[PDB]
């Protein structure tokens, strides 16, 4: 966190890396990390640099590339702590469409999800999420529950 | 279903069908020529749907149903279906039609309910519902209609004014020809006109591109009374079509969108055609 003049993005972006593909340090660091988020989300603040959040993003987007539902596990749960709340709904959403591993009923349950996680907003752009350039309102999400 | 339907209306682009059955669904199809596939069925109301109206493509295109129960659904395609942007309810049951208005009078729907109402439902930014009631018969409503007097719509040699002429189709058997004057905020009431002892069932407004509107209202004594206008203010003259009472049981009365041809659309699901011929009379041409 205290770099930016004793860390360069660079050098940090391969740890991160790092700590993240050795199994042995991935996961007791990563929960650390997450507690931590969950300490300044409950404030309204951040807890990271905006250097780190994207670091992370990177890392975690290339592990969407390796599939299973977990990999966005990880980053629906950094997006939400650090506020990053319409990209978090939009996690959810993607894994519904680009899993067909999935069965009927379980394509339902993530719907049901992201469905009260939008009409839960405080904001009304955040009544629907973004799907390409096509804005998705809680009406298409509903027929889609029905129709999947 | 499909085992009774009261109208069928066609979109200008030739896209969806809408066929509008008695047992309270508007079942929409697919215009691919002349074969009918299905791709929605709204049920909503609690009677009969009596009748749909397509809407010019310039303000959308909107489809309006109606049923005899005081309830118009005013549906239009979002959500990758038909889903309703409007309802307009003021009235109680009995909503018998639902015509859509040309965008030189503004987007406005005109609503007959046998109730002794017409609304004029202005339509707004939102969507929002207006309806500016009038009390006209006092046995019912059956249709309704308007235009210029001493102008037209805004145009190059029309003018524009404001007025908004009407023939209001009763089942108190007459045929009213009310009259708006958008320079007072007045619906003066200007001509009544009786040419049956019975219901009449269906009025309409000749696009015809003559000065000389006619007006065809049928009736259940069989007989249609064509209703000339000389000009845009001149008097009504009774004119018989037919000389004679037609075996068609007669309820609507359609002219064509190019010619002044008239078809009645009777209940043997023939449609007699009559049309003025080189002698300048109504004879025969179906």
């Amino acid at each position: 966190r205290l770099g930016h003049e004793c860390l360069s993005d660079t050098v940090r972006t391969n740890f991160l890396q790092l700590l993240l593909q050795e199994d042995i340090y991935s996961r007791d660091f990563f929960s650390t990390l997450l507690r931590l988020c969950n300490a300044h989300s409950d404030n309204g603040e951040l807890y990271l640099r905006t250097v780190d959040i994207k670091i992370v993003d990177s890392i975690l987007s290339q592990n969407l590339r390796s599939g299973d539902w977990e990999c966005f596990k990880k980053l629906y749960c950094f997006r939400m702590l650090n506020k990053s709340e319409r990209a978090a709904a939009e996690v959810l959403y993607q894994y519904i469409l680009m899993q067909a591993d999935l069965d009927v009923i379980r394509k339902r349950k993530c719907y049901l999800m992201v469905i009260n996680v939008l009409s839960s907003f405080d904001s009304a752009y955040d009544q629907w999420i973004l799907n390409g350039s096509k804005v998705v309102t809680l009406t298409d999400l509903r027929d889609e529950l029905r129709g999947l | 279903h499909n085992e009774l339907i009261h109208d069928a209306v066609l979109d200008y682009y030739g896209k969806r069908l809408a066929t509008c059955s008695s047992d309270k669904t508007i079942k929409i199809f697919e215009v691919e020529g002349e074969t009918h596939k299905l791709i929605d069925t709204l049920t909503g109301h609690e009677g009969p749907v009596w009748r749909v109206d397509w809407a010019h493509p310039k303000f959308g295109t909107i489809l309006a149903s109606c049923s005899y129960d005081g309830k118009v659904l005013i549906w239009k395609e979002e959500n990758g279906r038909w889903s309703q942007i409007a309802v307009h309810a003021v009235h109680s049951a009995s909503v018998n039609s639902v015509q859509w208005a040309p965008h030189e009078y503004g987007p406005l729907l005109l609503v007959a309910s046998s109730d002794g109402k017409v609304s004029v439902v202005e339509f707004k930014e939102n969507g929002t519902t207006s309806p500016i009631i009038i009390d006209a018969h006092a046995i019912g409503v059956n249709s309704a209609s308007w235009a210029p007097a001493t102008i037209e719509e805004d145009g190059e040699h029309n003018g524009t004014k404001e007025s908004r002429k009407f023939v209001t189709g009763g089942a108190d058997n007459l045929v009213k020809i009310w009259k708006y004057n958008s320079d007072a905020q007045t619906y003066v009431l200007e001509s009544t006109l009786e040419g049956h002892s019975d219901w009449v069932r269906d009025v309409a407004w000749s696009p015809t591109v003559l000065l000389r509107s006619y007006l065809a209202s049928v009736s259940q004594d069989r007989t249609c009374i064509i209703w000339t206008q000389d000009n845009e203010q001149g008097p009504w003259k009774k004119t018989l079509l037919k000389e004679e009472k037609f075996p068609d049981v007669l309820w609507r009365a359609s002219w064509s969108l190019s010619g002044n041809v008239l078809a009645l659309s009777g209940g043997d699901n023939k449609v007699t055609l009559w049309k003025e011929n080189l002698e300048g009379k109504w004879e025969p041409a179906g």
